[PDB]
């Protein structure tokens, strides 16, 4: 990946590494932004712990609708989605056109995604 | 705005008549499935779908829109959800100013009203 | 108006969005963070682990499946904190919980109705070896030399392996380390911990080339001279 090369060497770093599907992980701050290009879109994945989520099954629906609510009011700025996984899990996600991106703007999503990461956090945990 | 001519042309093919200009948030409000509006912001084309819901609705409908909207459950338009206030789903895409034509505006509500629609099933 | 049968109608006048209603009641850049590649990170800690491990078969083909039993059922909502646990459970040792992960991973490669719980266990990886890849790759280097020196005396294996990766990791002197060989051996034989230590941390210094890294090792190396001398 073009934009991913220039990225590390812009970052003056070495090349990141793919796993064989494809997708790379890097480690920012401590938190886990996966980048999976699917077709033509580019999807950053950041999974979420959130312990108050579900009390056994029950599902924090307080939390849920204030997340929810939090989604809404950043929709204008940032491109982010908050989503649930396979595992019923939040996930922070953000899909990018491929035909529209160069690597500023890979850059500026990826700043946003630790913006709300270091926003979103705090509410999920101690 | 340059854009007006393609939102007052999807306007039509819902046989709702406008008067030009059109102004740079556009309402419309459907029956059944809410209000919808058009909001033109920056360089972005933003289609806001919200929907009150009895409060019975209100638990299953949240997980199912954030379940419905991952990537790995998604089509070919970035559809999010979100809430407003107490009982509120919002469905909502964003669209490039710069690209926007008719048929993806079409499908852009369509794919919004579908997934309203699976997410309250 | 109408689609699909329901009826539709502008509404007019001034307005306000919806997601400006939202906002009213609820960026530092990249060069300024710390940033790892952990594919590369993980793949790292691996190969070093493994390479450790190969020496002293002693496998974890029991935990692995006993682990793969609660995943099939075991939740509904499966967490990254639960798995922790779960590893944590098995056993205190950070090297054997990611090395468990490894065997997880392999034995879910065949199961695609699985996909979820790989994808959770890849997580995990990067999560123990971005935050404990050093614990680990310690733990990993020092289990041949602590599971021999367990299988021939009174020394457990576990102290053993903790006493070495603190003296490397987060040394406190002289007479902390002997404290702690007090309170972790303390029906056991210290003179063959210490010797354990010298052989392991002396091994260390022969790879070490930093200027720095010599310098660390050598005072731990120093001190443990004059503590064989406590008998």
């Amino acid at each position: 990946q073009n934009l991913l090369k220039n990225l590390a060497a812009s970052l003056g770093r070495k090349p990141f590494v793919a796993d064989k599907q494809g997708v790379y992980r890097l480690t920012i701050d401590k938190h886990l932004v996966m980048l999976a290009p699917h077709g033509s879109e580019l999807v950053l994945r950041t999974p979420i712990d959130a312990p108050m989520l579900r009390e056994g099954n029950n599902v924090n629906v307080t939390l849920l609708r204030s997340l929810m609510q939090q989604a809404l009011a950043w929709a204008k700025r940032y491109p982010q989605t908050l989503v649930l996984d396979d595992c019923g899990q939040l996930v922070l996600e953000a899909r990018l056109r491929l035909q529209e991106l160069d690597t500023h703007g890979l850059q500026e999503v990826i700043n946003k995604q630790l913006a709300l990461l270091e926003h979103l956090i705090p509410q999920l945990t101690p | 705005s340059w854009i007006e001519p393609i939102i007052s042309h999807f306007c039509q093919d819902l046989g709702v008549p406008t008067s030009s200009p059109l102004s740079p948030l556009i309402q419309l409000e459907m029956a059944q499935s809410g209000t919808l509006q058009l909001e033109q912001h920056g360089a972005t084309l933003t289609l806001w779908l919200a929907r009150s819901l009895a409060w019975h609705r209100c638990e299953d409908a949240m997980v199912k829109a954030l379940t419905l909207t991952a990537a790995q459950k998604s089509g070919a338009l970035p559809l999010r959800a979100g809430w407003l206030g107490e009982s509120q789903l919002v469905l909502f895409v964003s669209l490039d100013e710069r690209s926007l034509t008719l048929p993806l505006l079409h499908q852009a509500f369509e794919q919004l009203l579908r997934l309203q629609q699976e997410v309250l099933a | 108006x109408q689609f699909r049968g329901e009826s539709v109608q502008i509404v007019s006048g001034t307005l306000q969005s919806i997601a400006d209603m939202a906002e009213e009641v609820t960026e530092l850049s990249l060069d300024k963070r710390k940033l790892s590649d952990s594919q590369a990170r993980v793949s790292d800690v691996e190969e070093q682990v493994n390479q450790y491990l190969s020496k002293v078969p002693e496998l974890e083909q029991k935990q692995n499946v006993s682990e793969l039993l609660s995943l099939l059922s075991n939740s509904p909502n499966i967490s990254l904190s639960q798995l922790k646990a779960y590893l944590e459970g098995k056993s205190e040792e950070p090297s054997e919980q990611f090395k468990m992960l490894c065997g997880l991973r392999d034995a879910l490669k065949g199961r695609p109705e699985l996909a979820h719980l790989s994808h959770l266990v890849e997580q995990a990886l990067v999560s123990m070896a971005e935050e404990q890849g050093e614990t680990i790759v310690l733990g990993a280097r020092i289990t041949p030399e602590a599971y021999r020196e367990s299988q021939s005396g009174v020394n457990p294996l576990q102290p053993l392996r903790d006493t070495y990766r603190d003296a490397v990791m987060g040394y406190q002197g002289i007479y902390a380390i002997w404290s702690d060989l007090q309170k972790r051996f303390p029906n056991g034989d210290i003179d063959s911990v210490i010797l354990f230590l010298q052989k392991a941390l002396s091994a260390d210094l022969q790879s070490q080339q930093s200027g720095s890294g010599r310098e660390k090792l050598g005072i731990v190396i120093s001190d443990l001279q004059k503590l064989k001398e406590f008998g």
